[PDB]
RNA sequence: AAUAGAUCCGUAACUUCGGGAAAAGGAUUGGCUCUGAGGACAUUAAUGUUAACUCAGAACUGAAACGGACAAGGGGA
RNA sequence: AACCUGGUUGAUCUUGCCAGUAGUCAUAUGCUUGUCUCAAAGAUUAAGCCAUGCAAGUGAAAGUAUAUAUAUAUAUAUGUAGAAACUGCGAACGGCUCAUUAAAACAGUUAUAGUCUACUUGACAUUUAUAAGGAUAACUACGGAAAAGCUGUAGCUAAUACUUGCAUUAUCCUUUUGGAUAAGUAUUUGUUAGAAGGAAUUAUAACAAAGAAGUAACACGUAAAGUGUGUAUCAAUCGAGUUUCUGACCUAUCAGCUUUUGAUGUUAGGGUAUUGGCCUAACAUGGCUAUGACGGGUAACGGGGAAUUAGAGUUCGAUUCCGGAGAGGGAGCCUGAGAAAUAGCUACCACAUCUAAGGAAGGCAGCAGGCGCGUAAAUUACCCAAUUCUAAAGAAGAGAGGUAGUGACAAGAAAUAACAAUGCAAGGUUUGUAUUGGAAUGGUGGGAAUUUAAAACCUUCCCAGAGUAACAAUUGGAGGGCAAGUCUGGUGCCAGCAGCCGCGGUAAUUCCAGCUCCAAUAGCGUAUAUUAAAAUUGUUGCAGUUAAAACGCUCGUAGUUGAAUUUCAAAGAAUCAUUCUUUUUAAAAUCCGAUUUUGUUACUUUGAGUAAAUUAGAGUGUUCAAAGCAAACAGUUAAAGCAUUGUGUUUGAAUACUAUAGCAUGGAAUAACAAAAUUGAACAAGCU
RNA sequence: CCGCCCGUCGCUCCUACCGAUUGAAAGAUAUGAUGAAUUGUUUGGACAAGAAAAAUUUUUUCUGGAAAAACCGUAAAUCCUAUCUUUUAAAGGAAGGAGAAGUCGUAACAAGGUUUCCGUAGGUGAACCUGCGGAAGGAUCAU
RNA sequence: UUUUUUUUU
């Protein structure tokens, strides 16, 4: 009878809502990253406290053992793949010092606007939005994507965008020109 | 009907719940009598059918001394394990005594030894005077109530001793 | 009434069925056989969900209906028939057999078989009964009752079992070379040698069985299948060849590719 | 008028703790066939002489009715 | 994220609670709502009542076919079918709900050597025959009443419905071969012997007595002999009933309960499928209890599971699955392997239908829907297409189930813009800031593809389709906790506001309005409950001189807690300077200089049985995510691999958890228990 | 200190307790009585089938058997008594608490003008007073 | 020796 679809939540409610030096951090970071609401900076934290908490479990084990260096080899692969920090940052303890900005960095809305196509964070997010992004062989267009290492070196404008090739300009405006050059002839 | 309404071996009372279920069944008793031979069948859970006897006159008896078994026919019974009012009306057990005809046995043993595998048992006097007398006292072992036929074994020895001892000090 | 429950739900279904929990929420109930259901599997899953012959009940049943499904060369038409642990199953117009084997991980896996192995089946006895006439009849593992056994085989031993004349051929021991396999044990999927057993005093015995790595393992006596001699498997084992790889060193073997 | 003798059971409020109390309220008691149990006198563990009315259960039976007459509390708030 | 802040005062430090704060898969409600995916939904209270419609039926080689239709060479033989009915199976599954329920159910752990077991599989069997007998439907003809899923006589026929009944095998002897000997499967009784388990009165064998039910008087047709249906016994399968041990919320203003009326056990017997006071007759007075019995309450079905969690913990669990219960309340029963069944019946209690007034028929806590209750809960829709079940097993069914409708229960993604120039501001020709004016995308309409049982939704492509992108986002505050106003007008202890402290008599920063700002955002308030906060329930981890709290004092049972003491150390290889690894050092039985066991329990280390879902987590780009358990690989059309022309390959659904209790297991330390002298030993010799 | 404050008595509102009423109601247990339905057994006893005779009928015998009745047994349901649990009526009584201010008195806080307080007992319109034996939380850490 | 009292913010 009832779904057995599992769902979960993603933004936990921060508590203390009206501290104002955390109230102006999140300020910063969400004017750094030209973002919409709290929703999402109130979700990223979630996403990397959780495997913060993984790794603190994971420090409490004693070195050469089993579950240790697994989970340690699963989660360092995860780090490697999603392109957190570079090879010199490798131990437990690396992985442990994680700050916001990082993990935010690998979202599509900022690094369409460091790979250039817009000249603003907010420019590149509506671009995103409007569909005007192709990650590769695949269509995209979710501005909290997370790109990982391998996905950063095909990013390109979108193939069916009008600046990709298709259709060049507005079609009203097209037809108007057109018409009136025609009549004019 | 079994298991449930009883108080706990504490004392306390179990109330009920889980009203009383098919495979429970605990079915009425049954009194087999003295009579024509009629028995009825009853059937058992998964299809198990039961030889419920309510009239037994003849069945089987084995003499255990010489380890043989005769078909013979019950007179009466005389004694039972159980309250006396069962041998007042006339039922039959599993651990009752009936009298039992003399003849066939001894026509048995007249033929196979004679004289009024492993013979030569030298039997008992009591036995001899029982047999003279032409009536013997035997103990049915077979359950009338499910295999629906009085099986039966001759009695001697020291418990044959024992069961006249307390039947005839004595009135 | 309480008879006998007539369906599966499909989250209750035994875990190497391996069910997709959004696809209904029943699962094939199998029919009574030569196996319990829950250490045998059905021939509808059997061909649909890891052979991928077939994708519903209605195409199932339709392949089913003809007899080219052979179980021991026995043609086979219950739709949920237990197949049970070890067998030997036939599709004839195709010229294929599978023997259903273990998998390391403890799932079910067919397995290719040549025709000559394929005669050859493998079956571990429970008990023996003596009947009329003095005769001794033993009783597999899969429900199959075979008289005349060979008086030198014992309760735990294994016989080697005939399709056509359905006949014993050789016995097998359980002695320290015995090759075995677990079937419902924690460690199930690994094969191995033994390496001792301990009688206890009238409860699980227990045994020690070592493998081709030098791990030492120990499992119930109910659950162990005697699959040959120390010379070699008498049975074709899968890919995995019954090595218990472990779950740490396993993902250096997955990763490279 | 209603039971009322007797045995078994059971007995409230209240109380001055003594009572209330035969509280209230029940079953039985007919019959015969029965059965059993409970003192004084003698013998080198037991066997003989000789005096009770209190209980209990199986019967069936009698016109399902019985302290068979006489004799005898009506209770409760 | 192992967290605090306002309030007792003229001011201070405490205790202390109140209030604030955040979460809830936890309910309801107010305001608002452009999108998509995902989907709880009449449990709370009334396990109350139900109109209505449906929810269990079933025939593809194979039971019975002159209702009947059709085709082959010609009334001859085959057929294909087939309404109704007989027969067989299922209907005891499933679905709903949680009233009852307190060592009961449930959960883990055992046994059934104390039992039953449909279908299926595997083995297999004993005391007129060129094929036996009746007994009946549908149907024919007359009806009854208002009717039932109502019904009588006459006649008939079949079957796999019912009932009778037709070889032969084994053993002993001279010793391939001839004689003689005997014929009961289960089940019961009496007397014996006796491949396994752990223990048999086990399997089994022998004798003496009984002894059912069968071993086919039935149906279709596969090798270039077969099948269906039915049958005796055994084993497993699908299960079930009993059953060992371990575990439960509050309450002593529940201290003694049970025992004629079985309570505790013995014997004997009935009954059951089996054990058993389950019951009966006799016998004995026993059984439980401050370690909380017996009672009482629960707005208590139990479980894995949920929330909150640094760890401890606290609260919840009707509800996706397991186990138990019920079908208005009890009780009884047939059938059937399986029911004390209830969309089966019987009787009472309480409701309630038709009625010609005689009599019939009923249980929506199944699915929709209505009434009643209530803060509160959907459509009297479509489909067996997906999963699965039933059957006489492909084509037929299934309010199971799926799909769709309502659905700000919740949950996930994500619109309400972005861009270049002047004007201004800041700054050495860089950022923001009212104008122009164009690109780009959705929302929307339609058309199509795909999609679906059909339809709808999503996605894909093409047309109209944004400048105040009029294609417009609100909720609650702006004294403190706690950000935003002594900004402006209206009212003036009245109105009101205010979770707490407090504001309101004219300058109201707290009311009513506007502008602005503030917090969140298609979401935000309100009420109740619960969790952390709470180290204000404190085992970790509280306090008791004065804030709450040492009994007036002492004795003392249960409980809790209890001095020390019995086997040391030395020697050797390996990382950095240390650390780490290995052997023995008394006595007693074992092996002809050496071969090796020497308390119990608690405790402690390892294992096997550890259902799934859920939990953390692997791997895996549903546009990420909520997901789910996939998918990936070269392939405008061929190469490899292998097969002696073709055949795709690799894979994933692992891991830890599943009490604390049980099984096995190493154990030197710490705890207990015993042996330890009013005597008890061991050795040697002789005696029985 | 022109501080604070206490009680009796006043008025309004709210909450709970007692309450005669053989209180009632509802249930749930135990006792006794009645007892529908019904298992099994027994007694039956419409015929439906057999066996004999005469050449359409009859006597007798054997099963199976429908109505109906009796007996234990399961036991619905109703009533008596007792007990337990849960609500409510109830004339009235006696309290407590909260209200913005009311009257009388001066009780405590200073040696509060009589130091305060405890237990107990008695008296008083009230706070209060008094006796006995205690404490300093005293106004005394002190010949 | 006697000395009672002092609305409401």
């Amino acid at each position: 009878p009832k779904s057995y679809r599992n769902y979960s939540k993603t933004a936990r409610n921060p508590k203390r809502p009206f501290e104002k030096e955390r109230l102006d951090q999140e300020l910063k970071l969400i004017g750094e990253y030209g973002l919409k609401n709290k929703r999402e900076i109130w979700r990223v934290q979630y996403l990397l406290a959780k495997i913060r908490s993984a790794a603190r479990y994971l420090l409490t084990l004693d070195e050469k053992s089993s579950k240790r260096i697994f989970q340690g080899e699963a989660l360092l692969r995860r780090m490697v793949r999603q392109g957190l920090l570079g090879e010199n940052e490798e131990k437990l303890d690396y992985v442990l010092g994680l700050t916001l900005p990082k993990l935010l960095e690998r979202r599509l809305q900022t690094k369409v606007f460091k790979l250039g196509l817009a000249k603003s964070v907010h420019h590149a997010r509506v671009l995103i939005r409007q569909r005007h992004i192709r990650v590769g062989k695949q269509m995209v267009d979710i501005p909290s994507f997370l790109v990982r290492v391998d996905s950063e070196k095909h990013i390109d404008f979108a193939t069916t965008s009008p600046f990709g090739g298709a259709r060049p300009g507005r079609v009203k405006r097209k037809s108007l020109k057109k018409q009136k050059e025609k009549t004019e002839a | 009907r079994d298991g449930r309404h009883k108080l706990r071996l504490t004392g306390g009372k179990k109330k009920i719940h889980k009203k009383k279920r098919k495979y429970e069944l605990g079915r009425p008793p049954s009194n087999t009598k003295l009579g024509s031979r009629q028995v009825h069948v009853v059937r058992g859970r998964g299809r198990n059918y039961k030889y419920r006897a309510i009239k037994l006159d003849s069945g089987s008896f084995s003499w255990p001394t010489f380890g043989i078994s005769k078909n013979t026919r019950i007179i009466d019974v005389v004694y039972n394990a159980s309250n006396n009012e069962l041998v007042r009306t006339k039922t039959l057990v599993k651990n009752c005594i009936v009298v039992i005809d003399s003849h066939p046995f001894t026509t048995w043993y007249e033929n196979t030894f004679g004289t009024t595998i492993g013979k030569s048992k030298n039997i008992d006097p009591l036995l001899l005077e029982q047999f003279k007398q032409g009536r013997v006292l035997a103990c049915i072992s077979s359950r009338p109530g499910q295999c629906g036929k009085a099986d039966g074994y001759i009695i001697e020895g020291d418990e044959l001793l024992f069961y006249k001892r307390k039947m005839d000090k004595r009135n | 009434g309480k008879g006998i429950k007539k369906h599966l739900k499909r989250v209750n279904a035994p875990s190497h069925w391996m069910l997709n929990k959004m696809g209904g929420q029943y699962a094939p109930k199998t029919s009574s056989g030569p196996h319990k259901l829950l250490e045998s599997i059905p021939l509808v899953i059997l061909l649909r969900n890891r052979l991928k012959y077939a994708l519903t009940f209605d195409e199932v049943k339709m392949i089913l209906i003809q007899k080219i499904v052979k179980v021991d060369n026995k043609v086979r038409t219950d739709c949920t028939f237990p197949v049970g642990l070890m067998d030997v199953i036939h599709i004839t117009k195709s010229n294929e057999y599978f023997r259903l084997l273990y998998d390391i991980k403890g799932r079910f896996v067919p397995h290719r078989i040549t025709n000559e192995e394929s005669k050859y089946k493998l079956c571990k006895v429970k008990k023996i009964l003596l009947r009329k006439g003095r005769l001794s009849i033993a009783v597999t593992h899969d429900g199959r009752s075979i008289p005349y056994i060979h008086p030198d085989v014992k309760v735990n031993d294994t016989v080697r079992l005939d399709l056509e004349t359905g006949k014993v051929l050789e016995h097998l021991k359980f002695q320290v070379g015995s090759l075995v396999m677990v079937t419902a044990g924690h460690s199930v999927g690994r094969v191995g040698v033994i390496s001792s057993i301990d009688k206890n005093m009238g409860t699980y015995d227990i045994i020690h069985v070592k493998d081709s790595r030098n791990k030492v393992f120990a499992t119930r006596l109910s659950n162990v299948f005697v699959i040959g001699d120390n010379t070699k498997p008498y049975i074709s084992l899968p890919r995995e060849k019954g090595i218990k790889l472990d779950i740490i060193e396993e993902r250096r073997n997955r990763l490279k590719a």
